[PDB]
């Protein structure tokens, strides 16, 4: 109990009015947490489209697509980092019992898709890729987040990705945001003396 | 390339707001797709590149 | 887009709702569950013990 | 009804004996409890509730409210909690209007 | 300590961190020392011209 | 008694003249006298009191 006397910690359930004369409880409340559930698609009057659904897929490279853990004790997500969920399911064992991973990206990447979120203003869900990394052509097959464009477990995929004819053929593209390409990395040895004074 | 002509003149600073080279055709043009895989290739091979 | 939110006194009764409320209204209260003798008492007399 | 629990309380005043209730009436929320009285119900802390209103905006990410309240009971401190509870967080969210 | 407030340990906190909060209680009726002038603070105190 | 003021736990009771706390209005009204802002409150710790 507490002090007034009522209990301390009763149990209680978030409700809402459905439609018409109807009482759904929209979630349950346990403990410390508190449960959210979306029991109605649209919290609009009516639209069923609203946002189109973009579920998201990526992979992490820096500086643009960065993964990051989230704190433990300070809970979920903090600040810029957006959500993403890919289910850590051990490939190898045979069970691969998947749960949505809980690890935050971050990034000029996400930060460009936020902003431009917001113009077009549709909500998405964000995730990341398991196998095949950069979209790759494997004898007849495809892999990477294109095989979850092409499987329609992405509608659009975000990331450091480049750009080649092969995929410009089966996907759509969208302009490019940043200069890159091929290039090399290397030590610079020495310096060339000439008497030419 | 005019900086290179004459070198009596100079660029300065970094460029800014960055932008990409294509084609400008009327809406609905059925080769600008072609066009952009052509053009794609062309980077592709080199070809832009050589020239 | 505007919308409302109320503590658990307006919602009262589950069975009765003028629909004078509007629609989307969200409220707190308690659980079905929760409000039947057979816990709420069996917690009870489990407290008393 | 809400005024039996009430009455109930006077009865704890009364006898001395602990007494709790587990549905309807007794539930309901009260008068904070009299310290000498003894006393037991079912039924949520405005405080609390408070707290979920503001967990369930939290959720949603609602960040910017107002509250309508009438001078109905603890209208002023439902005011206090939601002071405390919005202005510990760092973050800026917007009371509009009381 | 300077002072900074402290939101949350246990109950909600105030800005009695440190020295500052030592002023609030009334034991200090001046704070002389490298205190720096800021928003924060200027809330619940006063602050001279700066030296 | 002032703890029949609530009208949340007694929303029946009526009263023929002011509560102790409404007493503080003539304190107030005596504030008014003796020209002064600054005082000190000594309080009890009862539902009075806080009223």
């Amino acid at each position: 109990f507490s002090e007034d006397g009522y209990q301390m910690h009763p149990k209680l359930v978030i409700i809402l009015l459905n439609q018409e004369r109807k009482w759904e409880r929209v979630g349950k409340y346990k403990d410390r947490s508190l449960k959210m559930w979306p029991v109605f698609d649209l919290y609009p009057n009516s639209e069923e489209h609203k946002d189109e659904h973009l579920s998201i897929v990526t992979l992490e490279e820096a500086p643009f697509v960065i993964v990051e853990d989230v704190d433990p004790l300070s809970g979920t997500c903090m600040r810029n980092t957006v959500p993403c969920r890919k289910q850590i399911r051990p490939e190898n064992r045979t069970e691969e019992g998947g749960n949505y991973i809980k690890r935050c990206c971050k990034g000029f990447c996400i930060d460009i898709l936020k902003k431009i979120a917001k113009t077009v203003k549709f909500t998405y869900d964000l995730y990341l890729v398991t196998n095949g990394k950069h979209g790759k052509k494997i004898n007849g097959v495809w892999n990477g987040m294109i095989g979850e464009v092409v499987t329609k477990r992405a509608y659009m995929a975000v990331g450091s990705l480049t750009i080649n004819e092969e995929r410009s053929e089966v996907v759509d593209f969208s302009v490019p945001f940043i200069e890159t390409g091929i290039s090399v990395m290397v030590s610079r040895s020495n310096g060339t003396v000439s008497p030419s004074a | 390339f005019e900086a290179s002509q004459d070198c009596d003149l100079v660029t300065t600073g970094e460029l800014f707001f960055r932008s990409g080279f294509g084609i400008g055709m009327r809406k609905d043009s059925p080769w600008k797709q072609e066009v952009s895989l052509n053009i794609l290739k062309s980077h592709e091979n080199g070809f832009m590149e050589e020239l | 887009g505007f919308t409302w939110i109320v503590p658990s006194l307006v919602a009262g009764d589950t069975d009765t709702v003028p629909d004078e409320f509007p629609t989307g209204l969200i409220s707190v209260s308690y659980d079905e569950w929760d409000y039947d003798l057979p816990a709420r008492v069996r917690d009870g007399i489990a407290i008393i013990t | 009804q809400e005024a039996i629990a009430q009455i109930l309380d006077f009865i704890s005043v009364q006898t001395l004996t602990p007494i709790l209730g587990i549905h309807g009436g007794s539930s309901m929320i009260m008068a904070d409890k009299e310290e000498a009285s003894m006393f037991f119900q079912f039924g949520p802390s405005i405080e609390q509730q408070a707290s979920v209103m503001l967990n369930i905006m939290e959720e949603y990410d609602w960040y910017i409210f107002s509250i309508v309240t009438t001078y109905f009971p603890g209208y002023q401190d439902f005011e206090n909690k939601v002071r405390s509870t919005i202005e510990n967080s760092f973050v800026g969210w917007e009371l509009e209007e009381v | 300590k300077f002072g900074t407030q402290e939101r949350v340990n246990n109950s909600n906190a105030a800005a009695w961190n440190g020295m500052m909060g030592e002023l609030l209680s009334g034991q200090a009726d001046m704070i002389v020392a490298p205190l720096t002038i800021n928003n924060e603070r200027a809330q619940y105190i006063e602050f001279s011209k700066p030296f | 008694m002032s703890i029949y003021s609530d009208k949340s736990i007694h929303l029946s009771f009526l009263r023929t003249v002011p509560p102790y706390s409404h007493q503080a209005l003539v304190w107030f009204e005596m504030m008014r006298l003796f020209n002064w802002n600054h005082v000190i409150l000594i309080v009890s710790d009862d539902h009075e009191g806080r009223a």
